[PDB]
RNA sequence: GGACCCGGUGAAAUUGAACUGGCCGUGAAGAUGCGGCCUACCCGUGGCAGGACGAAAAGACCCCGUGGAGCUUUACUGCAGCCUGGUGUUGGCUCUUGGUCGCGGCGCGGCUGGGGGCCUAACCCUCGGAUGGGGGGACAGCGCUUGGCGGGCAGUUUGACUGGGGCGGUCGCCUCCUAAAAGGUAACGGAGGCGCCCAAAGGUCCCCUCAGGCGGGACGGAAAUCCGCCGGAGAGCGCAAGGGUAGAAGGGGGCCUGACUGCGAGGCCUGCAAGCCGAGCAGGGGCGAAAGCCGGGCCUAGUGAACCGGUGGUCCCGUGUGGAAGGGCC
RNA sequence: CUUGCCCGGUGCCGGAAGGUCAAGGGGAGGGGUGCAAGCCCCGAACCGAAGCCCCGGUGAACGGCGGCCGUAACUAUAACG
RNA sequence: GGGGGAUGACCCCAGGCGGUAGGGGAGCGUUCCCGAUGCCGAUGAAGGCCGACCCGCGAGGCGGCUGGAGGUAAGGGAAGU
RNA sequence: AGGUGGAGCCUGGGAGUGAGGGCGCGAGCGAUAACGUCCGCGUCCGAGCGCGGGAACAACCGAGACCGCCAGCUAAGGCCC
RNA sequence: GAGCUGGGGCUAGGAGUGAAAAGCUAACCGAGCCCGGAGAUAGCUGGUUCUCCCCGAAAUGACUUUAGGGUCAGCCUCAGG
RNA sequence: CCGCAAGGGGUUGUGGCGUGCCUAUUGAAGCAUGAGCCGGCGACUCACGGUCGUGGGCGAGCUUAAGCCGUUGAGGCGGAGGCGUAGGGAAACCGAGUCCGAACAGGGCGCAAAGUCCGCGGCCGUGGACCCGAAACCGG
RNA sequence: GUGGUUCGUGGAGCCAUGGGGGAAUCUGGGCGGACCACCGCCUAAGGCUAAGUACUCCGGGUGACCGAUAGCGCACCAGU
RNA sequence: CGGGGGGAACCUGGGGAACUGAAACAUCUCAGUACCCAGAGGAGAGGAAAGAGAAAUCGACUCCCUGAGUAGCGGCGAGCG
C-alpha cells in the first residue's frame, strides 16, 4: 500500500508454517517485536501465528 | 477485413452461447487493498451490460 | 494470461446419442456390430455422456466421459487409440 | 503549490436514504428500512422510533434491516396473516 | 485644367428583387417594406454629402481548435560537435612502485595493476632543390564501445473551470443549510471537517448509572477531593459535523481475537465501474452453565482503474521428451 | 575626465590529495543440468575515466551593490549613535 | 383497429391527421441490360415550341406548329439520377 | 377499484440533438436592479404550435390548421366612426 | 569616395547573404518556388438534391487536457411476442 | 378574343387581407450571411470484412484457388478449409456437466427449437470514402 | 553494438553482420528457439539453372464504357 | 573483343522521410511507403537445403487459394499481424 514510513507499516504473520500468511496493518507506535495470534493455514487449522516481517 | 482489441479479448472477456460475456470480479485487490478479509470474497465475475456491445461485437468473430 | 508463443496439443468434440442416431446412419457401414470411427462431422474422437448408450456397438477412439463409457457398458464396447 | 483562504466556498457532495418498500408491501428478504447502513436488521416490521409509536409492514419472510438508531430496529414481528397454511 | 453643353469611342467592383418619403412607436432591442398618422403627381440633367447599418477584405484587436510557424532559459527528450576511460593496424630497450593469493613480516613465488625514459622499423607529418634525409612516434590521426558536457541545433509539450482571456481562485471525498417537505438539482451560494487512525475504542461475559446545581469539610477561597440531596442524559462516545442513543455505543474487570477461510438467499444507490447490507449453510475456534453474540470498531470521510513490475505460497504451463529461464493461479 | 564596492550562487581558470561513479579487469560464492569429467549464467571484495562533489583564484565574465529606531537640529535625514 | 371483403370495393364509427433533425411505409419521372412464345416511325424517331382531358402528386396522355433521323419497351433488372 | 379506452412492457435494428430561451410560481445570488444569470414545479417555442386577439408584437387570453370561396352557433375578445 | 558604375562570374534558399529591421533572395520569404507525400488531418465553416404517407424529439444527468465535441443514460421510430 | 361558345381566355380600377428566399440560429423581414441573370457540371458511392432484417435452397448447411467444357461462347467436376454439432475452465483436464473449494451455497451452461449458404437492404470497421475549405510539415 | 523476423530490449533463438578475440576436417561441425543431458535433422563459410506469378509503350478482341464542359486533359495544321 | 546511352509500367539491390492515426505527443503508425541512386532483364526475384517441424513426418525455388485476421508483437493502446 501507500508506503509510509509513518507509525504506519503492513505486515503479516505465518501459521507455525501451516504454511502461509494472512493481511494485516500495523503501527509501531507500540510493541514493536510485538506480534502473535493464531489463525489456520491451508496446513489443517488453527496454529500460533506471529506477524513479524 | 477484420479483428478486434484482441487486448480486452485477452484481460477481461468470453462469452456464453447464451450471447452473453463476462469478465472476473475487479472491485480493487491486486494493487493496493491491505484493506479486509470478506472483501477478498470479492472476485469471482462481473457481467456488465448495454455496452457489452461494443465488447462483444469489436471482438465478435472467434471469441 | 497468454503465452509467449505458440506450442499447444489437442482432443476432440464426439459424444453419446450424438452417434447412436446420426451414427443409427452411420450404419451405411460399420454400424453393424459398431467398429465407430466416422468419418463425418469433427475431428479427434471424443465421447460426451448424456443420453444412452446403445446399437451394442465397439468404438475405436480416443475416450469419453462418465457414465457415457457407463452406459457404454450398458450395451457395448469401449476401445481407445493408438496406446491406452 | 498549495491551496488559499478566505473563500470558503465548500461545495458537499451526495447521499442516499430512503425508507424502500415503505409500510406494508410486498416483503421481500431483501433491505428492509434504511438511513443507516452497516445497519443490523431485525424481525418483521418496525414500531420502535423517536416518535412513539410503531410500524408494520403487512410482509414478512427471513428479516429485514435497520438503520442504527432512526426508524426503529425490528422485533415485533408480524408474518401478515399472509403466512399461515398455504 | 477637368467638370458642363457637341460629335467619335466607350469599362470597370457591388449587387436576391424592387415602382424605396418624414414621423412617432415597434421587432432581435438604432427599419423606405410592420401599426397609426402627415405630406405625397410622372420623369429627368448640374450638384451636396446624410441614410440605405453603403463598396474593399469570410477583423489583423478578441476568445475558442488537446490548429501552425519563428526566437528564448535550470522546460522534455535527443543529435551534431567537444572532453573522456578500455580496444585496434600502436614495435623495441631499460628504470620502477602497488595489489593479490600461495609458500604489522621480510625472503620468494605466479599473478596483475601504476608509471620514466632515446630510441623506431606502423603511423603522420616534413621538406628543403629526387624516391633520402629530417621532425613527432605508438602520438596520434583515425574504428569500434564508455561516459560527459551540449538550445549550436531537431522534434513535442506548456489542462478545465472563467457569469470576457489573464492575475486572483478551484478542482476528491465526509456534514449542515439551499432541496419548496419521497427521493434529487446549478451557481466562483452559504459555513466546516479528511488522504488519520485505535494492536486494543477489537470479540464477548460480568458490573457502572453523566454532565451540572445546591448544602457540608483536607491540603482547598475560580476551577478538585468526599459526604448528603435534585436530574425526557443538557454530559458520554480519539478526531468535522449531523443521527444516535444510558436500555447505552457510553465508564471498569475477566478471560479471548472470528480485526476467520469456503460462501452467501436477497436488497439498498446505479447510465460504468464502483460503493454498500446481509440472515442462513460448512470447517474451525472464543465468551457464557446456558438462550445466544463474534466474519474489527456507533456510523456516514481515512481514496483509485487496468495495465508496468517485487516477494511468501502453487507444484497449473514449460514451446523435440528429462528439467530450468520464463508464465499462468493465490 | 573618470571608471569604485562585493566571487556566498553562476560561467570559467586552476587543483586533483580525498568521496563518487561506466564500460572493464579481476576472484570469494551461489545456480541449472550433470552417473562423472564437464557444460552454460548470476557473480562480487578490490583496482579502475572524464565528469560531479570538495579547496582556491576569478568582474571592460553573468550578475548583484540593505532595512528600520535614536540624536545638535527652538522645525528637517543630518556630525554622531 | 374492427364488423363480411369476390380480386375489386362497399357500409359504420372509433379515430386522429400542423411539424424541422430524425424513424418506419408508398409512389414519380432520368440514361442503360432484358426484346420473361415484346418491336412503333418519312402520312416523323427525338428534342423543341404551345394547350381550359388523366393524377392528391412528382408525371401522364393527347391535339396544333418545328426538325431530320431513330429507338420505344407491356416487366423485372442496373445505376456517374 | 376502476368508469377508461387507448396508453403500457420486454427483446431487437435504425437515430438525433450532449449548449435554449420566454412566463407563472417557490427558492439562490444580485442594490429582492436588468429583456441578468442559477435550481426547481407546469406551461410555453420549437423556422411554423401555421389562425384569433392585444393596433402592429414567436410568444401573454382563447385555439389544435386533411380538403370543400359566395351556410349556422359561439370563444377569448368586441359592437359612435 | 567605407564613391557611382558596365561587362564577366561565386555563393542559395532551414540554406544563402545581410555596415543587420528578420531585412532581400524574380514584385506579399518570420523560413523561397514548381512537381511529389496527397484528395495530409481540419470537434470549425459552408454546401447537402423528386413527390407523398404515418407518428413524433432534446437543448437534462453521469465521466472526460472534456467542455460550441462525445461515451452511457433519459426522451424517437419500426419488427415480433 | 370566344378552334374544346350562354363558359372561359388576357389585362387590370378599386378595395380586402398580406414582411421577400436560403444556411447557421434562444430567436430573424431581415440591417446576419448566401446569391446580379440565364443555361450545363456539381456532392452518402464501391470493395473486402462484420452486422441485424428480409427472399428463398437443403438442416449438417455451404464454397475457395483450379482442372476440364466453351458464334452463343453452356456450366459442370474441384472437398484443404470455415462457421454450427456441448460447453465449462488460466490450465491440467473433465465433460451434458463443469469451474471456486473441500463443499452439496453460487457463476457459466444443459434444456436441441438447429443453422447455413446466397440474394437483395438499414448499419458498423478498414479504407481519400457525404463534397470542396486553410495556415503548415516532409522529398526531389 | 544494430538488422530482418510476428518479437518493440524482452526467459528471446535462428540467419545476416559494425568492432575484438580467432576452432575443429566424419566419433568433425550448426541445428530443433536461454541453457543441459539424451534423441532426431542437416552437412554450410564458391557458382549456373528455363517453366509456374508481375507490368502495359506497343497490336488485337470485347463493353448493363462514354459522347463532345463525359472520355486520356488533348476525335485531328494541341502538350501547340 | 564487350560496354557504356536510352526506355510509360513492372524487377531487385544501394540509400531512405515527415504528415496522419494513437482523438496530445517523445515509443508506435503511415513503411521499407513516397522519392533519389545504381544496375539486370524481357522478365528479373529467387533457386537442390548447416531447410522445415516433430506423426521417426516432410523435402527445390516461385506463385494462387487456405492456413489465419488465428499462434503472436505492443505507452498490451492505436494498430501491426
Amino acid at each position: 500500500a501507500k508506503d509510509g514510513p509513518r507509525i504506519i507499516v503492513k505486515m503479516e504473520s505465518s501459521a507455525g508454517t501451516g504454511f502461509y500468511y494472512t493481511t494485516t496493518k500495523n503501527r509501531r507506535n507500540t510493541q514493536a517485536k510485538l506480534e502473535l495470534k493464531k489463525y489456520d493455514p491451508v496446513a489443517k487449522k488453527h496454529v500460533v501465528f506471529r506477524e513479524k516481517k | 477485413p477484420k479483428m478486434k482489441t484482441h487486448k480486452m479479448a485477452k484481460r477481461r472477456i468470453k462469452i456464453t452461447g447464451t450471447g452473453k460475456v463476462m469478465a472476473f470480479k475487479s472491485g480493487k485487490r491486486h494493487q493496493n487493498t491491505g484493506k479486509s478479509g470478506d472483501e477478498i470474497r470479492g472476485k469471482g465475475k462481473g457481467f456488465v451490460l448495454a455496452k457489452a456491445e461494443w465488447a462483444r461485437m469489436k471482438l465478435m468473430l472467434p471469441r | 494470461f497468454k503465452r509467449p508463443q505458440k506450442v499447444q496439443e489437442e482432443a476432440a468434440t464426439i459424444d453419446v446419442r450424438e452417434i447412436d442416431e446420426n451414427v443409427t446412419l452411420l450404419a451405411a457401414d460399420d454400424v453393424a456390430e459398431d467398429v465407430r470411427d466416422v468419418a463425418d462431422d469433427a475431428d479427434y474422437v471424443k465421447v460426451l455422456g448424456a443420453g444412452q448408450v446403445r446399437h451394442e456397438l465397439t468404438l475405436i477412439a480416443d475416450d469419453f466421459s462418465e457414465g457415457a463409457r457407463e452406459k457404454v457398458e450398458g450395451a457395448g464396447g469401449s476401445v481407445e487409440l493408438t496406446d491406452l | 503549490a498549495h491551496k488559499k483562504g478566505v473563500g470558503s466556498s465548500k461545495n458537499g457532495r451526495d447521499s442516499n436514504p430512503k425508507y424502500l418498500g415503505v409500510k406494508k408491501f410486498g416483503g421481500e428478504v431483501v433491505k428492509a428500512g434504511n438511513i443507516l447502513v452497516r445497519q443490523r436488521g431485525t424481525k418483521f416490521k418496525a414500531g420502535q422510533g423517536v416518535g412513539m409509536g410503531r410500524d408494520h409492514t403487512l410482509f414478512a419472510l427471513s428479516d429485514g434491516k435497520v438503520v442504527f438508531i432512526n426508524k426503529g430496529k425490528g422485533a415485533r414481528f408480524i408474518s401478515i396473516e399472509a403466512a399461515q397454511t398455504e
